[PDB]
């Protein structure tokens, strides 16, 4: 049913909006950088099936935008936002881990998990300053244990039972603005009986 | 519709000011230790042919004491005119930036940051209505102009490094006064 | 023959030039700025204040973004000339009040995580925007040769991870002006003994 879903800016430089209208007439996107006159969607195709891609030239981080989705004249959904409000950065690339050591008891171990920034933050720098939230749980536990949001691409995980299989996933966010992106590919950490 | 708060407004402008200054600094310093000896670094500063910067037509504070006796609309205005003054002259650093190992130094990239930071300061002059009688000097829009080649390029690059340091300082002084809890 | 060592602005407000004693003739310092210029040479305003073999320009003789030229004279002859600008000579003080806190202890009993914290140098005006400092923390075990260095911190508190309990470490930190080539001297060393 012809409503908005998500406008998302992956780096703080571009963005797009999505909706639902995959049979459920012509839907159109309309925008205005608030400062009445609507411009219309610049590129209804680069993001695919039900999208509108606002590129570099069309995206300014100093003004609020508004958008109304017009299904054959009628406005169905409409929404205003600003670009830091819709920053939702790509998950981290290439997680791994290292075995620090095991106890005398042999019951527990200490690992360290590294990851690597999304490619589109490298490119940026001094614009897009990321913070990572690592969470982990046992392969058959239920609630994820979360860790404090760290700015580094490495955090140790302590007290893991040497023969219990584990899942580690980390997600990212811009330093105080926007909200979290999706999670990384989930690492499966398995500790050897040493 | 949503207002973007002054907090984020200032915060993004300092990302830009700081990237512009970090680019001018690193690019200048790698040019210097490759093509300028101290012999020449001094000869340059010594003699006005190779010392004055076209940006000097804009009155800017020189020390802390004068800087803090300027208003928020004056510091943002001096800041705007210094950025507007580099919009065309960064073209002449194309030949120096193309051979720079600094990621990010390119006439097209640096012009983009100067153009974005320019919109921001204008956005900040529209929010910050903080008393200032709008008059004469500084409210005359003299964006500074610009009239061997190794020293030519070192002069442009010496003045970019400095004016970016001025823009970065001047925006931080007004963020520190406008947005409490920014600096402490 | 007397020679210049270093000139240095600690807080981007005052500065000082220092030289060596190598004739005793009288060694004198003469300065000039472009705020006339290279024919308006004036002697060191303050030979006592920054200690011996020094000249000290205070808050009222300093300007940044202006080129200064300096000349040293032994019984009137020149041994060194030197030109620079003060914004180029910042080399801030070391951070003060280095302290720490336990953050986490691994159930293996082998690794702890501490949080180190510190206050900025007392004369660096971070509070009203004339400076912005960047810190560099370094730690190593008191029986190790290589120092682990940390990737420049913008905040006065850092956590350092996977410290060993049964060892003692020493931490040492230094300030820097954001976008400049300096780093001051390190701070007083902090010995962290776990417990």
């Amino acid at each position: 049913e012809p409503k908005f879903t998500k406008c998302r800016s992956p780096e703080r430089e571009t963005f797009s909006c999505h909706w639902t209208d995959e049979v459920h007439g012509p839907i159109q996107l309309f925008y205005t950088r608030r400062n009445q006159e609507w411009k219309e969607c610049p590129d209804y195709v680069s993001a695919g099936e039900n999208s509108c891609y606002f590129n570099s030239s069309f995206t300014s981080i100093w003004i609020p935008y508004c958008i109304k989705l017009t299904s054959n004249g009628g406005t169905v959904d409409e929404k205003c936002f600003s670009v830091d409000e819709i920053v939702q950065p790509d998950p981290p690339i290439a997680l791994n881990w290292t075995l620090l050591n095991v106890s005398l008891t042999g019951i527990h171990a200490d690992i360290q998990v590294r990851w690597e920034a999304p490619r589109n933050a490298d490119i940026q720098k001094g614009w897009m300053v990321l913070e990572y939230e690592l969470q982990y749980k046992e392969v058959n536990e239920t609630k994820w244990k979360m860790m404090d949001p760290i700015l580094t691409t490495s955090v140790p995980v302590y007290s893991l039972k040497v023969d219990k299989e584990y899942e580690v996933r980390v997600r990212s966010k811009q330093r105080n603005s926007g909200n979290y992106g999706e999670f990384s590919e989930v690492l499966y950490v398995t500790l050897p009986q040493m | 519709f949503p207002t973007i708060p002054l907090s984020r407004l200032f915060d993004n402008a300092m990302l830009r000011a700081h990237r512009l200054h970090q680019l001018a600094f690193d690019t200048y310093q790698e040019f210097e230790e490759a093509y300028i000896p101290k012999e020449q670094k001094y000869s340059f500063l010594q003699n006005p042919q190779t010392s004055l910067c076209f940006s000097e037509s804009i009155p800017t504070p020189s020390n802390r004491e004068e800087t803090q006796q300027k208003s928020n609309l004056e510091l943002l205005r001096i800041s705007l005119l210094l950025i507007q003054s580099w919009l065309e002259p960064v073209q002449f650093l194309r030949s120096v930036f193309a051979n720079s190992l600094v990621y990010g130094a390119s006439d097209s990239n640096v012009y983009d940051l100067l153009k974005d930071l320019e919109e921001g300061i204008q956005t900040l002059m529209g929010r910050l209505e903080d008393g200032s009688p709008r008059t004469g000097q500084i409210f005359k829009q003299t964006y500074s102009k610009f009239d061997d080649a190794l020293l030519k390029n070192y002069g442009l690059l010496y003045c970019f490094r400095k004016d970016m340091d001025k823009v970065e300082t001047f925006l931080r002084i007004v963020q520190c006064r406008s947005v409490e809890g920014s600096c402490g």
